[PDB]
């Protein structure tokens, strides 16, 4: 099994105590467009972001807070999780079901789906 | 059956009936559309789907035109090309220079689509019109001068929320959506509306100039208000969460979320418990460290034990936390671990999980023929159910019947009366709905845990077991008997062991109460000894919070990762969006440093030790995304069988009788500014 | 300018100021923002 | 405005409390507030009046404005106010 | 299409492009698994990792092929695949002015041989593809890190490796030295999720 | 001394065929011989069958029942119920 | 798959060995030349720290690079191209200590 965790560099708090996700990212409700939805993707878990006394502005001490991985396939994010030593959490990709779709329906005779107004 | 047609040449196999859109959506093609929606009816008028067949003249709609065995579908041809740039080129003749104000912007399907399939400059030197805004509640803003007439509000309104308020007024240019008089678009899935319109005409009014899209940092999580457990997306950005947005869920809420879980955000910014906070010798709460609240409460704990020490689950407690708890008071020997909402317990009670699960499933409404409602509000205690039942009734012709007070669950049901005897009439066959129900090929019978909450509600789930358990004897596994929950922490506390209600609390009066979040209100200093011990570890300090002795500051659903069963019994999973403000901290860590501080230290460190824990107590709460497959009826209907108590005369009047009484329902709720403005405009 | 004036705004700063750095009209940083989360405020009357 | 501790108020509000240490960044040194409250200076501005049902505002000098937008008057208890500009118009009643 | 807006498209250097391909895939079939000629007149070979020096030495020695000079040695980090590591190379003519590119693959521990013997420039490129990738290069002369700081450890370029790093340097006075502490930022770096929702270019559109 | 009990079986393994029929037949008289004891019964998925048993303290035992049958799972029941 | 520099863990722990003694012999040039305010066994032992923090490896891959890394190191403080500064740095001192116990973390902060 490929153990790269002593080749990558990573300190040991950002290789055992955090939790990849492996997820497909979901549909931006605000849009019809589905080309997001197409690539698996890879993110870390979220930490405490608090405010700079001086400005305001939100800091980290988290170093793995931006990165997003994009794989191809969900067997290709879980091989390179497993090479970094990371506790890898995969969620299944969802899929819209394929739905019945009739234009006539709209001005059915002895059903609900008449429509009052077009 | 599977006709074959062409997508640019490219065989491909589809049902007959299917419409172009959808053929090409089989081999990856997105057509360009604005009135087209999969859940909505199809409209075809946006004009922006026309597409190009092979040796036709004319350029069909796809989002309406299906598909003939032999076709050829150009989706990139010139014809395709140009017919997208007209249509294009029309709708942004008129559209208001507003990106830079408008609220869509970033993620308009508007620019988007004009960026991919429109031209790249305007020939329109004439001027644009204008049309005065309208407004139709507090919670969508309006500017109408963006508005495409897509006419996707007015569907939405007209079938998934039974509003038939939006229409459009004139013809022509002149034509505009929204209700001719000045009326309010009052419902529970307004919000909605938001989200399906392509431009920024409705927006949303609390988000309005908030933030852009581009910088939001998206985390997907559970919601947590109803016990529906719907899928939502926690917009953050810099630390901070700006909105809440649906993800889709097909057999939970498909694409809609309800206006409290959309608007109840603005709740956690607000009256926040932040710091651990003790009570001085004054009998004033003041702020102090983790090492003394923790210390008093440790000593607390090794001071009494048995049914002195209690503990009152809250309404959006996680699994984790409550399993934490448990074992807390398992090992000073205490098994008052009490919930907030009463469940029957005698009979088969907290045993089966059949026995408090709908277990017809969410997506399991859409294969029934007849629905019975009993003592139930389905429309505010869960409205994605409701929303689903709708669906069902519209596309199916489902039968629905309630037993209840008249409350309009916006479709038409069959009102059999307001008194329990009703369930005894339909048991024994006298009422004429019990023939239906034998008619029925899979019937459902759903029954509101909010009518448990009443006196007799062993009875009432008698009565509904006897009419499952008719049913089933004089008519696949389809499932007939179900419990619709109104509380997202319930269905994990009773397969948790917590005992379902505050009778043995009531009963047995503790002297160290372990308030969990538990801010209903249900147990006061009044109904305990004159010197009881009340600890609450929350994250609003709404109710439970003034009556204790030590505060222990919580994280909210959207600050840890934490498990909640929703209704159907499918465990989900939350993800950290931004962390506890202040001092605050994850339940399960603070019981687990409270239980090693008090030597009585729980056998896990990490999150993924108190899963296993999880497991170890039920498998079930491990499984996330599985509705797990148990009948266990016919013992639990035997089991019930043997208790036979007495139908109140009381009526079934559920709790939440008109839209006023479903926006303020938990803490995050009531601390929300939202939805107090949502209260005042429903009620004036 | 004394040939062709600059268009007078009300707006415009009467009184030019040279670079303060190092005394006391010197610029500050600071959020222009408001507190975010709101702390609940216990009561005040005893149980 | 001023503040109870002494200290000017900015536009968006922000003022901070006695009981707030990063106050002490002003303590030789000044507090940059800017005098001239924008939401105080459009309102200052008189409502334009137009016969014509829609009317186009760019902000003035063109294209050292902003993008044009159409403002509808037909709203007789209100006035059609420019997104950009802020400035309000008013069909003559 | 035509009219100035788009880019013009000659022929004449694709064709003799993809001649000159077919001429390297005929003389070398056993390393070269592909070739490609991009519709902007570039020339690619994809190369089996073990061909990495008899390509290479057969692109700067024969008579047909005299790409003496080595423009460019890279990598490129996909870590959706078995080896993520692609390493390219870019040689030029100057007998028959022009170009092309020889791609290998590589995992994080498969080493890969060192092209000094072949070019001379292919030195320092090497170097820096181990510094930033991780990718070993056997029987290289020397072998060490070129580009990033002396003690560091990680290889940057890598699309694993943060953006920010995880160490930071400054000045302590009670040691009067410069010391590495975990990183912390005043200000994080705001992620931006720019990609749109719609397909862009049909060209390239993936089958399901 | 016991507190609680909890029996985990999976729905369609065959080494829970036992547990699944001692479900379907003796539970209901388990329950009427012990009212106020919960038997907890949650569901396994691809694992073996087992049987946990809380004790005062929080003291949880449990038993294995892999491939048993519902006669052996009644005499662990008996066994946990007694001592 | 292919090797590296070795084709067994023995003949991988064969390099570790001798990487080690080339360690171990220059930690006491390293404390005169680069003037540390530490002592030999201080040096000597963070080296043995070192080398154990990578014992649980059993790649002979991985092993081989660890060594090839392990020399490019000692390469660079043979030569003096690490600095005081980049000896040091393996004795964290600026850093505080940071508690590994459950209660410790749970009073600090959100840290998992
Ligand atoms: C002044 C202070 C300087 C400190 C710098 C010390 C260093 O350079 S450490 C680099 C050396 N790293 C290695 O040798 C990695 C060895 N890799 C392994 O897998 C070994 O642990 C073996 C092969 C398992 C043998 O080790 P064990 O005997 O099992 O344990
Ligand atoms: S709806 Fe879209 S296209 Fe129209 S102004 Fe707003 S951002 Fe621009
Ligand atoms: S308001 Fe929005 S959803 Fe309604 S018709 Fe206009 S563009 Fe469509
Ligand atoms: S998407 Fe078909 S006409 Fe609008």
């Amino acid at each position: 099994k490929l153990d790269i965790t002593t080749l990558t560099g990573v300190p040991e708090e950002h290789i055992k105590t955090r939790k990849v996700r492996i997820f497909v990212p979901a549909r931006n409700n605000m849009q019809s467009g589905v080309n997001n939805t197409k690539k698996w993707k890879m993110e870390f878990d979220t930490r405490e972001r608090w405010e700079n006394p001086l400005m305001g502005w939100s800091s980290t001490a988290d170093p793995l807070s931006n990165l997003v991985l994009t794989f191809s396939t969900k067997e290709d994010a879980v091989a390179f999780a497993e090479k970094n030593g990371w506790s890898f959490d995969v969620e299944e990709r969802k899929v819209p079901k394929p739905k019945s779709k009739s234009y006539g329906a709209n001005f059915s005779w002895n059903k609900r789906t008449r429509v009052s107004t077009k | 059956n599977l006709i074959e047609v062409f997508v640019d040449g490219q065989s491909v196999m589809v049902e007959p009936g299917t419409t172009v859109l959808q053929a090409c959506e089989k081999v990856g093609m997105q057509i360009p559309r604005f009135c087209y929606h999969e859940r909505l009816s199809v409209a075809g008028n946006c004009r922006m789907c026309l597409v190009e067949i092979e040796k036709a003249p004319k350029v069909v709609a796809a989002c309406a035109m299906p598909v003939m065995k032999g076709w050829n579908i150009l989706t990139n041809s010139e014809k395709s090309k140009k017919a997208r740039e007209g249509v294009m080129e029309f709708l942004l003749a008129n559209h208001p220079l507003d990106c830079p104000i408008c609220d869509q912007g970033g993620e308009c399907d508007l620019q988007d689509q004009s960026m991919m399939f429109g031209s790249d400059r305007s020939r329109f030197l004439e001027g644009k019109r204008a049309v005065e805004d309208k407004n139709i509640g507090p919670l969508v803003k309006t500017i109408m001068t963006r508005c495409i007439q897509c006419t996707r509000c007015i569907r939405f309104a007209s079938e998934i929320a039974g509003v038939d308020d939006l229409g459009t007024t004139g013809r022509g240019n002149d034509m505009q959506v929204g209700t001719y008089i000045e009326k309010m678009f009052m419902s529970e899935l307004s919000g909605n509306i938001i989200d399906i319109c392509p431009v920024g005409a409705l927006t949303s009014k609390p988000y309005a100039f908030t933030a852009r899209p581009w910088e939001t940092r998206k985390t997907e999580s559970i919601d947590v208000m109803d016990a529906v457990g719907s899928n939502i997306v926690v917009s953050t950005r810099t630390g901070e969460v700006m909105r809440i947005l649906p993800r889709m869920h097909e057999d939970i809420n498909e694409e809609w979320i309800s206006d409290k879980t959309r608007f109840a955000y603005d709740g956690l910014k607000r009256q926040r418990l932040t710091q651990p906070m003790i009570r001085n010798e004054k009998g004033l709460l003041t702020y102090t460290t983790w090492e003394d609240a923790l210390s008093r409460v440790a000593g607390m704990l090794q001071s009494f034990q048995g049914n002195d020490v209690a503990a009152i689950a809250g309404g959006l407690v996680d699994a984790e936390a409550l399993v934490a708890l448990k074992d807390l008071l398992n090992r000073v020997d205490s098994d008052s671990l009490c919930t907030e909402e009463v469940f029957p317990t005698a009979g088969a009670g907290t045993d089966l999980r059949s026995n408090y699960l709908l277990n017809t499933t969410i997506a399991g409404v859409e294969e029934a023929d007849v629905i019975l409602l009993v003592g139930t509000n389905p429309r505010f205690e869960a409205p994605l159910f409701n929303a689903r039942i709708r669906k069902s009734w519209l596309h199916n012709d489902l039968k629905v019947a309630l037993i209840g007070s008249p409350v309009d669950l916006t479709y038409r049901y069959d009102h059999l009366g307001d008194s329990p005897k009703i369930l005894q009439d339909i048991a024994s066959g006298n009422h004429p709905f019990s023939q239906i129900l034998k008619e029925a090929k899979k019937p459902m019978v759903v029954l509101g845990s909010s009518a448990l909450q009443r006196s007799d509600g062993t009875a009432i789930l008698a009565a509904v077991s006897n009419i499952a358990q008719n049913i089933r004897l004089s008519s696949g596994d389809w499932k007939v008997m179900n419990i619709l929950h109104r509380i997202a922490s319930q269905v994990a506390a009773l397969d948790l062991g917590y005992k379902p209600g505050v009778e043995a609390i009531r009963k047995n009066p503790p002297k160290v109460l372990f308030l969990l979040g538990a801010d209903g209100g249900c147990i006061t200093r009044q109904d305990l000894p004159k010197d009881c011990f009340i600890i609450y570890q929350g994250h609003h300090g709404d109710v439970g919070a003034p009556m204790a002795d030590v505060i222990l500051p919580g994280a909210a659903y959207t600050e840890k990762s934490a498990t909640y069963v929703n209704t159907e019994g499918r465990a989900q999973q939350t993800k950290v969006a931004v962390t506890p403000p202040g001092l605050a901290r994850e339940d399960w860590k603070i019981i687990r440093a409270l239980s090693e501080i008090a030597g009585m230290t729980l056998p896990y460190d990490t999150l993924d030790q108190v899963r296993s824990r999880l497991e170890e107590v039920s498998p079930n709460l491990v499984r996330y995304d599985d509705v797990e497959g148990a009948n266990y009826f016919q013992q639990a209907n035997e089991l019930s069988k043997l208790v036979n108590q007495q139908l109140l005369a009381d009526p079934l009047v559920p709790p939440q009788l008109t839209i006023k009484d479903f926006y303020m329902t938990d803490s995050i709720s009531r601390a929300s500014q939202t939805m107090a403005k949502c209260v005042k405009a429903v009620t004036e | 300018p004394t040939t062709k004036p600059p268009t007078a705004r009300k707006y415009i700063w009467t009184n030019h100021k040279f670079n303060v750095s190092g005394t006391p009209q010197q610029y500050v940083p600071y959020s222009t923002t408001r507190k975010k989360i709101q702390e609940w405020v216990p009561p005040s009357t005893p149980y | 405005r001023t503040s109870p501790t002494g200290e000017k108020v900015t536009h968006t509000g922000q003022a901070y409390d006695d009981g707030d240490y990063r106050r002490v960044r002003f303590s030789d040194r000044q507090k940059e507030v800017n005098e001239n409250f924008a939401i105080d200076l459009i309102a200052e501005q008189p409502v334009s009046e137009v016969g014509s049902r829609v009317i186009s505002c760019d902000g003035g000098g063109g294209a050292l404005g902003h993008p044009r937008v159409y403002i509808n008057l037909d709203k007789e208890t209100k006035t059609g106010t420019c997104g950009y500009c802020g400035l309000q118009f008013r069909q003559p009643h | 299409d035509t009219r100035p807006t788009i880019r013009p498209r000659n022929d004449v250097v694709h064709k003799q492009l993809s001649a000159f391909g077919q001429y390297v895939a005929e003389i070398l079939p056993k390393y070269v698994q592909q070739v490609q000629v991009s519709c902007f007149n570039e020339l690619e070979i994809f190369i089996h990792p073990d061909g990495v020096i008899p390509v290479l030495t057969f692109l700067r020695d024969h008579t047909n092929a005299q790409f003496k000079s080595l423009a460019d040695l890279t990598a490129v980090d996909v870590p959706t695949r078995q080896n993520r590591f692609e390493i390219v190379y870019n040689l030029l003519s100057l007998r028959f002015n022009s170009r092309i590119r020889v791609k290998t693959y590589t995992d994080e521990l498969t080493p890969i041989e060192s092209s000094v013997t072949v070019y001379k420039a292919a030195n320092w490129y090497e170097r820096e593809i181990w510094d930033m990738f991780g990718v070993f290069f056997a029987n290289h002369p020397d072998l060490r890190r070129i580009l990033t700081d002396y003690g560091f450890e990680g290889h940057p370029f890598r699309k694993d490796f943060p953006l920010s790093g995880y160490v930071e340097l400054r000045y302590d006075d009670e040691v009067k030295r410069v010391v590495a502490e975990p990183v912390e930022l005043a200000q994080e770096f705001r992620k931006f999720d720019l990609n749109s929702p719609w397909e862009a270019f049909p060209a390239y559109r993936q089958p399901p | 001394g016991l507190r609680e009990i909890r029996i985990h079986l999976c729905q369609r393994s065959p080494g829970s065929q036992g547990v699944r029929d001692f479900i379907e037949k003796r539970y209901v008289e388990l329950k009427k011989a012990n009212p106020d004891l919960p038997i907890l019964i949650r569901e396994c998925s691809d694992v073996q069958p087992k049987l946990w048993a809380r004790y005062a303290f929080g003291q949880e035992k449990n038993v294995s029942l892999n491939n048993f049958s519902a006669d052996q799972v009644t005499r662990t029941l008996e066994n946990v119920l007694s001592g | 798959v292919k090797p590296i520099f070795s084709r067994d863990m023995n003949e991988a722990k064969r390099r570790v060995r001798e990487l080690y003694r080339a360690w171990y012999r220059e930690v006491p040039n390293t404390v005169h030349l680069f003037q540390l305010d530490i002592s030999v066994k201080q040096g000597r032992d963070k080296v043995r720290e070192m080398f154990m923090k990578n014992a649980h490896v059993t790649d002979p891959r991985v092993v081989d690079l660890l060594v090839i890394k392990g020399k490019m190191e000692l390469e660079e403080t043979i030569n003096v191209w690490k600095q005081r500064t980049h000896i040091m740095r393996f004795f964290h001192e600026t850093e505080a200590p940071r508690p590994t116990d459950f209660l410790s973390k749970f009073y600090v902060g959100h840290d998992p």
